[PDB]
């Protein structure tokens, strides 16, 4: 993986690689690393693709519990704070290697996240195989009070010099702003620079070519009446 | 332990298990049967570490015949190797695994039919018309899938079933001292005396 | 792999398989097991494919300066132990070699089982590889000393049948030879998944088998 | 040794033009040796399949679990589970055996029965879900199946010519795989009506 | 890292570096070691980030709730409740802290939590791996009763370097200081540290 | 076999459409102690070769004596050691990889990874990296240690592709090396401030530049980050 | 301690035609997660109408290649400038391998070009020397990707003739160079898009009786 | 391989060696032969590591014949002992020893008198009444010690022998596949062909 | 141990102190470790004690050899032999040389050689496990053409610190001074350098 996070002048926004590998081999290449933990608050996750996930939609759902709790909208230090206190817990077991950021009545966030509980705070962070990649970009062009325009063109270069020079990572970007006093807009597959060319012939067999021994119905339905 | 086979044929099943018992360099016994009566139409042979064969046949035996007694009914050969096997599937995750391997042979007095179970240590299940367990099968498959057939009787499935004794007993390194025959029908178990 | 050989009234049969693995991916579905060292000379293939491809051409090499120095072949037993004696020397540095040489000398027929370890074997039916135990199991119940040619053929081919079938190292294609006094005679490629179903048919085995 | 490669095995799920395939070999083995050439490792709770790799208990084991959790489903909820729903329950089921995890590839295939849209899925062996549009793979020969679908498949495929391109991919990537073979069964799954069919091929 | 804290007249001064690696990468180069666990008591942190950040936030829990019931707690107490965390866990901790904290009545104090678990209360104090390299300096160059001026040049010499010389240091040089006046954050560049 | 002991981290290096440019710090680093500040790690050959090298400094400084001895040894008995069969880049690349690999084959290596960067006598521009393992490739872009996985992507945005050569200038391509020359220096932890660049054009010859330093850095933003989650002061 | 051996990456494919072959490889050459290089030729003229790539530990490659190229030369010197057939050239390189048993040329090397009688002929090596005649292989890292799909596109197996039911098979008609060459470039195309080690470009080398074609094609650099 | 054993009796040596070869799982040859002759009068058996055992008894042989043809003349089982056990005791302290325990059988033609030396792969040379290697002497040597007289006869020694095999081929769990049995006397050298 | 050597205006001073351990156990407390290698040429032995007087007794053989050859020998030539043994024979010696010398032309030199066998030509050299922790001192404290008695002072200074923080250094403090007037050595007991 490759992960970004940049904030700007009203906000922060977090951009992500679609590939997902299984050492070598691609096993997805349109995945999706952008996750919700609550509606203004959106993590990503590099690291065991499971754990990533499954301690997203734990915290998220507490989150949510909370802020039903609280009749308050949910903040990103409560995010944060839930999610080292149980990655510290299972000391690094649990692979979990997140960026996190959101808008709250706070203001905007950006934080990272270590398996073992570890936080940070910046500006510009960067997670994944291809982080280095993408942080001599953000070091390069990265400067205070970005517009929202900038920090996501920043942002999504950040993830391509991960896709082009990072194996781990690849395929399309992901990226999703999280403005102040806004609805966080979801971009899937804001940037698609690796759509296969048409291939060469067409494999499609003639009917009958694959030799077959038997032949039935599958019941899926269910006891019938009568 | 070692050898244990097993042949599902028209109207029985047939298990052969060796009969030899080895502690350190020494041969023990040279008559043990390894096989326990679940019910009276389900025999199960096993296989595996000192100890926890006999322990594990044993521990399935009571548990079926108290199920017998519960509800005055025999269970099919089905219902009980999938009662092994969830016991087997249990055990190992457990903190000391049972290592045993077995074969459940019985007769569906139901169906009419004969059925041959084979289950590993792991929980691993699989309905057969041949099995073995171990390195048994390396030599003795290439046999039955020769001259194995569904129709075969009784007395067919035994000479088939010495024609592969007769291949362990020569291209195996092991002595295991023979084996002891059982035969599970209609009729029940009964053991071949003579083989 | 399995190879076998054995020996019987019209001379030697040797039957090998085809398949070459790495891992658990099938990188060979048709190598050739067998050496033809001269013509009446065959040395079979198991183990590392490097070790018995350059070893068993060497053994040719020196087979053949044999003949040029004696003005005559070379028999099977003092071709089987030059073999050993070069295994003798990378004695427990990792060489992976089983291997049969079949022939016909002034003994009559001839068969040894060769192994990295320097083992020198002279027997009547040998089987190596990964399969050798299906081998043996149809071997050694249907072989006999009087059985015919065309018989004998068909017993090392129904018997590499039996290993392709259960081992999962081995397979492809049966690759049959005959060594006879006037030398061997190749008896083709046969590929394993045509001649499965068609023994099934015929012979009427494989029965748990669905065709 | 390794727990995902000692019985063998490969399933392979593909979607096509209103319909989705699902496909796998038959062999248990003990690792060089084979032990069975019917060992079925497609299953379905009412019309969502279940395609499962790996360890051979453990495949019987989730089969046995999925069976017991989609009638308890069906009970309360009063209708059958549906393909997106049930690749939730699997993920949740494996993801809670985190540090003691069932060692198998499953693979989820089935038409949505009220928007019609058919869905396929896979898994790690801990419940990582992978949502492709065009095909999943898992098993023993998951590099060879990669390389067919890749190059076999085409959006937008008829039932009927479906058929021939799983089956395909799977027939040529199980042969340049030891521990897979010894038999196959393809699904071809449509909105209201499933084939199933065992194709031909070599035994070694 | 390069940690200190600097007892002088009119309270106590902590100072760190802000760089934080895995191996040889820079994953933070203006991190913030320098952490509040009470309003005038602050912590200096080396070792596991994890552990440390931990620790910490318990400590600053502890220190909250004994507010709440028995009023302002004492330096002494802040590190003694950091010392039980450490000593107590030792088997599966990492943490390296420095406590310095103020008192109207005890004035700056500063203790030492090393690795084992044991407190040492000290004049001054260093930790971190870039500490090696300046044992020699902050001994010839500390001296009791400072002005706020001199303690402030005293802990940016020092830490100038430990950073020339520790790979695992570097980045700014930030400081907190701790008097009755208040609490005052300090920050220093390359630039101007490099220079020294 | 052995282990490295004072090491010097990256070489970077791109080509450009007249010439080459190649940098590396001045830094000898002794594990994480930054011991030797004064190191000079790219080497001159003649006036159309500059050899940069990282990893251990002691087999640098073997190396260094063997191209030393390599210009005096081709200098005996040639007229044209400062003309026509005077060395070449590829002649002294190709010397060292077959040192570097020979190394290898004996379990001995030269704990290095070096890259030559040159012009040869038709102006073409010689650029080609080799390491312990003997491994060789060539590229626009040249980078060993952490500047392969941070210097490369940044210049390959200048040249991702051998047509774009052309199209770039000195001042552009030197702008790049030194710009990520400070992308390092903020982000790896085994770097010095202090480097060298060397520039070697088919027209302007070569140019060895001494004693240069990053500057222009961001620090300012670190005033404003405080606390490592929820601390406010 | 000191690993001698490294994975540069990279795949080869060599296919054998009627009157043709070619030998097929992606440039692209890496490390771990890093690309050294976007272009690094792996396929070569090694003369006598002979190609040749050595894929694996890229420093054990171009080491073997060059021990080739250096045997063809003296065999030149050696037997009055004799041509070099494939059939010897491959007996050769068995011997140049196995020179090192003990201490091995990590690669998977393939050498296409024509047999005596103008067939197409492609040879497949391991790293030890064990070597074989082929009609179609592809080494390397997406070796077990690309493979199958050849023994169904070339090969045609697993195919029969529609109407018959797997009573017939598919005839095994030969393939045209155009033909070939679109399973080449398929082939790499899905080998690129699920194996992080191959993309960047492709580079044919097509032999023929009338000498040594090169062919390059782009492919994803993601 | 396994199983050698020896006896000296009044007059004469009796060498018992086991038939088996075993590779991986399977057992190659059950007709196996592991013995060389030295001299008319002498002969070695072997055990130990694959390989080895053939070449150095066969190494052993030529150097002995070697000496016969130099000589005109055979060298005492006593001489070619000592030959054998410096052999192997130069062996113990090479790059790579020849695992191989031996038992030497002769008649010393000059005393007329049968001996027997038993010798391990150390060099560890031992004269016995009877003897044996590995754990075949485990089994064996509580009848010898019972049963054995040293005016035995060349049947006698035979038919304790067989007492020895038969409680070997009851209590080891190695199936050996029986043995080869030759006697060694003043007449020379000759093999039991019903054993 | 706790090696240096500085040069100065009118040549250079070799430093050192005297303590040998095997483990925490002081084998020798009044150790010579400033060694001899020819007239004005001197060195500081730091690492096997075994493998650095087999070096410099080797050293002492070639540069009297190349004296009775060639005249004497550059400070330079002399480094070049130590790093000959040094880096040919690395996988086998555990050897950290600092070579120190006096010329009429070229004045006082100072070479240091390290672990690898790698050589470093420098106005001062510190060396031995006592070095790290006096790096900020000496660097903050070096002048170049200091004075003899104000070179003297900075080597009693800075080893007194090492010394202090290393328990693998202590006892006395020696010194050698090589001019053009000759070779002056030196020795400061503990209760002159542990009151600085
Ligand atoms: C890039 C690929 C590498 O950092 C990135 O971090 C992605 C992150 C990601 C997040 C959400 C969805 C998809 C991808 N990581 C992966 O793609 C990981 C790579 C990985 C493999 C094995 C790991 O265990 C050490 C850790 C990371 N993929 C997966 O985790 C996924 C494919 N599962 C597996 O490969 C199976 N794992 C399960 C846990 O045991 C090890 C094998
Ligand atoms: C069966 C298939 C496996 O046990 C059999 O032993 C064959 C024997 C054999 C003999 C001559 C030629 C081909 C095959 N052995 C192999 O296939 C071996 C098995 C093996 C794997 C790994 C080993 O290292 C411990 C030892 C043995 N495989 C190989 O030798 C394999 C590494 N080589 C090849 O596949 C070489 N081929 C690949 C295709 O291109 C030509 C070269
Ligand atoms: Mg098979
Ligand atoms: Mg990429
Ligand atoms: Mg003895
Ligand atoms: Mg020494
Ligand atoms: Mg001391």
């Amino acid at each position: 993986t490759t992960i970004v996070g940049v904030k700007f002048n009203n906000g922060v926004v977090i951009a992500a690689d679609t590939r997902s590998t299984q050492g070598p081999i691609v096993a997805d290449k349109n995945c999706a690393k952008l996750h919700r933990i609550s509606p203004k608050i959106w993590c990503a996750g590099a690291g065991t693709a499971a754990d990533t996930e499954a301690v997203t939609q734990l915290i998220g759902s507490n989150i949510e519990l909370h802020s039903l709790y609280t009749s308050r909208e949910p903040r990103v230090v409560s995010a944060l704070q839930m999610l080292k206190q149980h990655l510290f817990k299972y000391q690094g077991h649990i692979g979990a290697y997140l960026i996190v950021a959101g808008v709250d009545p706070t203001g905007s966030h950006l934080f990272s996240i270590h398996a073992h509980g570890s936080t940070d705070v910046g500006y510009y962070l960067s997670l994944g195989s291809g982080s280095l990649a993408a942080m001599a970009v953000l070091e390069s062009h990265w400067k205070q009070d970005l517009t929202k325009e900038e920090a996501i063109k920043l942002a999504s270069d950040a993830i391509q010099a991960g896709i082009w020079n990072d194996l781990g990572s690849g395929s399309n970007v992901d990226v999703c702003v999280m403005e102040i006093g806004k609805d966080a807009e979801y971009l899937r597959n804001y940037l698609t620079p690796n759509v296969r060319e048409e291939k060469q012939k067409s494999y499609k067999f003639p009917r009958g070519t694959t030799a077959v021994l038997k032949e039935s119905i599958v019941n899926i339905c269910d006891i019938q009446e009568e | 332990m070692d050898i244990i086979l097993g042949i599902r044929v028209q109207d029985s099943v047939i298990l052969a298990s060796s009969k030899a018992v080895t502690r350190g360099i020494s041969v023990l016994k040279d008559s043990d049967d390894k096989t326990r009566q679940l019910s009276p139409h389900t025999l199960m042979s096993f296989a595996g570490e000192a100890g926890d064969t006999v322990q594990f046949a044993e521990y399935i035996q009571a548990n079926i015949q108290l199920y017998s007694i519960r509800e005055d009914y025999e269970l099919s050969p089905q219902a009980v190797s999938s009662f092994v096997r969830q016991e087997l599937a249990k055990s190992i995750r457990s903190r000391r695994p049972y290592q045993v391997n077995v074969l459940i042979g019985g007769y569906d007095k139901k169906k009419n039919k004969p059925e041959l179970y084979q289950i590993d240590y792991l929980g691993t299940k699989v309905e057969l018309p041949y099995g073995a367990h171990g390195y048994s099968g390396f030599y003795t498959f290439s046999l039955l899938d020769h001259h194995y057939r569904p129709d075969m009787t009784t007395e067919e499935g035994l000479d088939l079933l010495k024609l592969c004794v007769q291949e362990l007993e020569k291209r195996m390194p092991m002595d295991f001292k023979g084996v002891i025959v059982k035969i599970v029908d209609k009729d029940g178990i009964r053991q071949v005396d003579d083989f | 792999t399995t190879t076998l050989a054995f020996k019987f009234q019209h001379g030697v049969i040797a039957a090998v398989d085809s398949r070459a693995s790495a891992g658990s991916y099938i990188s060979a579905l048709r190598m050739n097991k067998v050496i033809e060292i001269n013509p009446y000379l065959l040395g079979t293939m198991s183990g590392c494919a490097a070790d018995c491809q350059y070893w068993e051409r060497l053994l040719a090499k020196e087979c053949r300066l044999y003949y040029l120095r004696n003005g005559e072949r070379i028999s099977v037993s003092a071709a089987s132990k030059l073999l050993s004696n070069m295994m003798c020397q990378y004695r427990g540095m990792g060489l992976s070699m089983g291997s049969m040489i079949c022939g016909w000398d002034k003994k009559g027929p001839g068969l040894y089982y060769v192994d990295e370890h320097g083992t020198r074997l002279s027997g009547n039916m040998f089987s190596t590889g990964s399969g050798n135990t299906y081998a043996y199991g149809v071997l050694d119940s249907n072989y006999k000393w009087d059985l015919s040619v065309e018989d004998a053929l068909y017993l090392g081919k129904r018997s590499i049948l039996a290993a392709a079938h259960r081992d999962a190292y081995s397979g492809g294609s049966v690759n049959l030879y005959h060594v006879t006094e006037d030398g061997w005679i190749y008896h083709g490629n046969h590929d394993v998944g045509e001649l499965f179903w068609k023994v099934k048919e015929e012979e009427g085995s494989f029965n748990n088998v669905i065709g | 040794s390794d727990p995902s490669s000692i019985n063998g095995g490969i399933v392979v799920a593909m979607t096509g033009k209103d319909c989705v395939a699902i496909a796998c070999d038959l062999r248990l083995g003990s690792q060089s040796l084979g032990v069975s050439n019917k060992f079925e490792k497609i299953f379905h709770y009412g019309h969502v399949f279940l395609g499962i790799t790996g360890l051979a208990t453990d495949v019987t084991t989730l089969n046995e679990m999925f069976r017991y959790k989609t009638n308890l489903y069906k009970l309360k909820e009063e209708r059958a589970i549906e393909p997106e729903t049930f690749t939730q329950l699997v993920s949740s089921s494996l993801y809670e055996r985190r540090f003691g995890p069932y060692f198998v590839g499953p693979v989820v295939a089935g038409i949505n029965s009220k928007s019609g849209k058919p869905f396929i899925a896979g898994f790690d062996l801990i419940g990582c879900i992978d949502e492709a549009k065009d095909f999943i793979v898992s098993g023993t020969a998951s590099d060879q199946l990669f390389g067919m679908c890749e190059s076999l498949y085409e959006p937008n495929l008829e039932p009927e010519d479906l058929f021939e391109t799983i089956s395909q991919a799977l027939l040529n990537a199980a042969d340049r795989d030891a521990l897979s073979g010894w038999g196959a069964v393809v699904y071809i799954i449509k909105k209201d009506e499933v084939v199933k069919r065992y194709l031909k091929m070599r035994q070694d | 890292t390069s940690i200190m804290a600097v007892t002088f007249k009119d309270g106590v001064i902590l100072g760190a570096d802000s760089r934080t690696t895995t191996g040889a990468y820079i994953a933070n180069r203006v991190t913030d070691k320098l952490t509040r666990v009470h309003d005038k008591i602050w912590c200096c942190r080396s070792g596991s980030a994890a552990d440390t950040q931990a620790i910490a936030d318990i400590v600053q829990y502890h220190l909250e709730l004994y507010t709440s019931q028995y009023g302002t707690p004492s330096t002494e107490t802040a590190a003694s409740v950091f010392k039980e965390l450490c000593y107590e866990n030792k088997d599966n901790l990492t943490a390296g802290i420095i406590v310095a904290g103020y008192d109207d009545k005890n004035k700056g104090e500063v203790y030492t939590i090393p690795l084992g678990g044991s407190v040492h209360k000290l004049p001054y104090a260093i930790a971190g791996s870039g500490s090696t390299f300046i044992y020699g300096y902050c001994d010839k160059n500390f001296r009791e009763n400072m002005s706020k001026e001199e303690t402030v040049d005293f802990i940016k010499h020092s830490l100038s370097q430990a950073i020339k010389w520790d790979g695992s240091s570097g980045g700014v040089i930030r400081m907190v200081v701790l008097t009755a006046a208040g609490v005052e954050r300090l920050i220093f560049y390359p630039d101007e540290y490099e220079q020294l | 076999t052995q282990q490295p002991i004072v090491t010097g981290t990256s070489v970077i290096s791109m080509k450009y459409d007249n010439g080459v440019i190649i940098a590396a710090d001045n830094l000898g680093s002794y594990g994480s102690l930054l011991r030797f500040n004064g190191v000079e790690r790219l080497i001159p050959v003649g006036d159309n070769t500059v050899v940069g090298i990282s990893g251990d400094i002691s087999d640098m400084q073997h190396i260094e004596r063997l191209l030393k001895d390599l210009v005096t040894e081709n200098a005996y008995d040639n007229p044209l050691a400062d003309a026509e069969e005077a060395l070449e880049p590829s002649y002294i690349f190709e010397y060292l990889a077959t040192v570097m690999y020979q190394r290898r084959s004996k379990m001995n290596p030269l704990w290095n990874a070096i890259i030559v960067a040159g012009v040869q006598s038709n102006g073409d521009q010689f650029l080609r990296y080799v390491n312990l393992l003997g491994v060789t490739y060539s590229s626009p872009t040249l980078a060993t240690g952490f500047g392969a996985h941070m210097a490369n992507p940044l210049l390959r945005k200048v040249v991702d592709r051998e047509s774009d050569i052309p199209k770039t200038t000195v001042q552009v391509a030197e702008e790049a090396i030194v710009n990520a020359m400070r992308v390092l220096y903020y982000r790896d932890a085994r770097s010095s401030r202090n480097f060298s660049l060397a520039i070697i054009d088919k027209n302007t010859g070569l140019t060895f530049k001494k004693n240069l330093q990053v500057e222009n850095m961001k620090w300012d933003f670190a005033k404003d980050i405080k606390g490592y989650g929820t601390q406010k002061i | 301690q000191f690993n001698p051996y490294g994975d540069n990456g990279g795949t080869i494919l060599g296919i054998a035609g009627e009157d043709f072959a070619v030998l097929a490889g992606d440039t692209r050459n890496i490390t771990d997660y890093s690309i050294n290089s976007r272009y690094e030729p792996k396929v070569f003229d090694c003369g006598d109408n002979i190609v040749m790539s050595a894929n694996g530990f890229a420093a054990d490659g171009d080491a073997l290649v060059k021990r080739f190229k250096n045997s063809v030369k003296w065999y030149h010197f050696d037997h009055n400038d004799k041509k070099l057939s494939i059939n010897s050239a491959a007996r050769n390189i068995q011997h140049l391998l196995y020179s090192r048993r003990f201490f091995p040329y990590y690669v998977y090397n393939i050498i296409a070009g024509l047999d005596e009688d103008g067939k197409g002929a492609v040879y497949s090596f391991d790293p030890v020397g064990s070597y074989q005649r082929e009609q179609c292989r592809a080494g390397g890292a997406a070796a077990s990707l690309i493979m199958p799909f050849l023994d169904n596109q070339v090969n045609f197996k697993n195919q029969y003739e529609p109407g018959t039911n797997g009573k017939v098979k598919k005839p095994l008609k030969y393939l045209s160079v155009e033909e070939v060459i679109k399973l080449v470039r398929d082939s790499f195309t899905s080998a690129t898009e699920r194996h992080i080690q191959v993309g960047d470009g492709l580079e044919i080398l097509i032999v023929t009786k009338d000498g040594v074609r090169k062919e390059f094609y782009e492919l994803k650099r993601d």
